[PDB]
């Protein structure tokens, strides 16, 4: 297929049901390293796929330091990748980078930042490298009681199309045949 | 006057120079004393041949100076030298009761609130304005609040570039103990 | 009381379970009330359970630990707590004179010299030992003497770290204020 026009990377998505509501984590399947400009474009892609659910998205970049409190190359990597998605979509809600919990929960980050432009809990998440992602994604599915998810979501790819996991139940089938049905519904970008 | 005081070439030699003036025994007088008393300076300290430029530069329009380390001898020594040469107008960072007892222990002349400004690090009435530009500008770089206002309590360097910054002062002169690169850091960030 | 003092459950239901243990009206005798109270602690505070051992082992031979941060609230509160429970034997560095006020401010009850020490670090009579020996251990990572001295003034953390070394303490607890890595780089060279 190739890339859609515009994009020169693609990115997976997993959907999870947390306490503070139903929350996307990327990347976590594609990309074992990605730097500042494949961050920014997964972040627009990620925005626009949670736009299709009818949800008005709210991304953050996490890290382990916290708004600068570190300088290791992967906060600086995140730096740069926010001034370029701040650069590229005007109109998206966006802030790190930050700590977990600070884009979680509202009064923690209104503690250490009470200017950030990031309002309530943010529903997308965005990691600096593979493992991070996978290491967190599965921990919180088992965790997080239910043990329900939808993905992983393929964006970057010029025609709808998905790629499962062996576990995959049917339930899960069946959700992303009709957002594939979906994607599909309107002339493919 | 102690043997080894240096001002004593300047103090004497003009004197003396006059008197023969007064009395005709001169033989190649002297136009103006000003270039006498230069030359003579530049025999005793050997860098005002190289500095009069700077020197008589900056003695037209004098601005505003903080010294954060305000408990050094050498900064008070320094104080005093630069009051009596009218070259600035100093300002100091500190606790008032050591910086006094220090004067008079050294014998010094400059009179706090007359001569220099003292701004008491421990309590300041600017202390929250501030301790929020501190924030405002480092909040991006992991400093939260409570560093700040901790910062703004115990670094004078960090009190002195914010005082240089808001514009209440024009220069800044740091960094005559501890490592040079934090100084030069601090002043880097701001 | 206040309405949601956590202590009621543990103060109340024992002395209700006692007195029906005397009027013969209980059904199904308690043996002992030591294990009543640690699983109504439990209930209180969500970590007795997990960390029971520790605090069994830990009551058997209190040590002394070092609290370099002994001026924030939070940690008076704790050595109220650790002194009631009788677990360890606290000591404090900071202004005795801010520690008393706020003694007073919080009415707490434990009182210095008789359940803790307290430590001023503007002033203490080991200074000199106390630097010269941060001196001899940090001569060679760059440290001055007179940074040796302004570290023993002005940094608690070094502080504690240099009487644990020398065997005045057993253990130190800090870190409560700013950065991790600071007291982490402090702790990791002494």
């Amino acid at each position: 297929f190739g890339y859609r026009d515009g994009v020169h990377t693609a990115g997976a998505m997993n959907a999870l049901l947390l306490p503070s509501g139903n929350t996307f984590i990327a990347d976590t399947y594609v990309n074992d390293e990605p730097d500042a400009e494949e961050l920014a474009e997964i972040t627009l892609m990620a925005a626009e796929t949670v736009r299709r659910f009818g949800i008005e998205p709210r991304v953050a970049l996490l890290s382990h330091s916290n708004f600068g409190s570190s300088d290791c190359p992967s906060s600086s990597k995140m730096r740069q990748a926010l001034e370029l998605v701040r650069e590229r979509a005007p109109e998206l809600m966006i802030d790190g980078e930050m700590h977990g919990d600070a884009a979680l929960v509202e009064a923690i980050r209104n503690d250490r930042m009470p200017d950030s432009s990031l309002k309530g809990s943010a529903n997308i998440l965005v990691m600096p490298n593979m493992e991070a992602a996978r290491i967190s994604y599965n921990l919180l599915r088992v965790s997080s009681s239910e043990g329900v998810t939808v993905g992983p979501v393929l964006m970057g790819v010029a025609k709808p199309v998905h790629v499962l996991t062996p576990i995959a139940s049917v339930r899960r089938i069946v959700n992303m045949v009709a957002l594939a049905v979906v994607e599909a519904q309107t002339q493919p970008l | 006057p102690k043997p080894f005081d240096p001002r004593l070439i300047v103090k004497i030699a003009p004197a003396v120079a006059k008197a023969a003036m007064e009395s005709g025994v001169a033989t190649r007088p002297i136009a103006d004393f000003d270039v006498y008393i230069d030359k003579l300076t530049e025999f005793v300290y050997k860098t005002n041949l190289f500095m009069k430029p700077i020197f008589s530069q900056a003695r037209k329009a004098p601005k505003r100076v903080v010294l954060p380390e305000g408990e050094e001898a050498r900064v008070l020594h320094a104080t005093q030298e630069l009051v009596t040469l009218g070259l600035a107008k100093p300002i100091l960072i500190g606790r008032p009761n050591v910086i006094e007892m220090r004067i008079q222990k050294l014998g010094l002349q400059i009179k706090a609130g007359v001569d220099f400004e003292i701004v008491n690090n421990e309590s300041d009435p600017r202390f929250k304005e501030y301790w929020t530009e501190y924030f405002q500008i480092m909040k991006r770089r992991g400093v939260t609040q409570e560093q700040a206002q901790r910062a703004l309590i115990s670094n004078p360097t960090v009190i002195g570039a914010i005082m240089v910054q808001r514009g209440e002062a024009d220069a800044m002169i740091c960094g005559t103990v501890g490592d040079y690169h934090e100084h030069f850091s601090v002043v880097k960030n701001v």
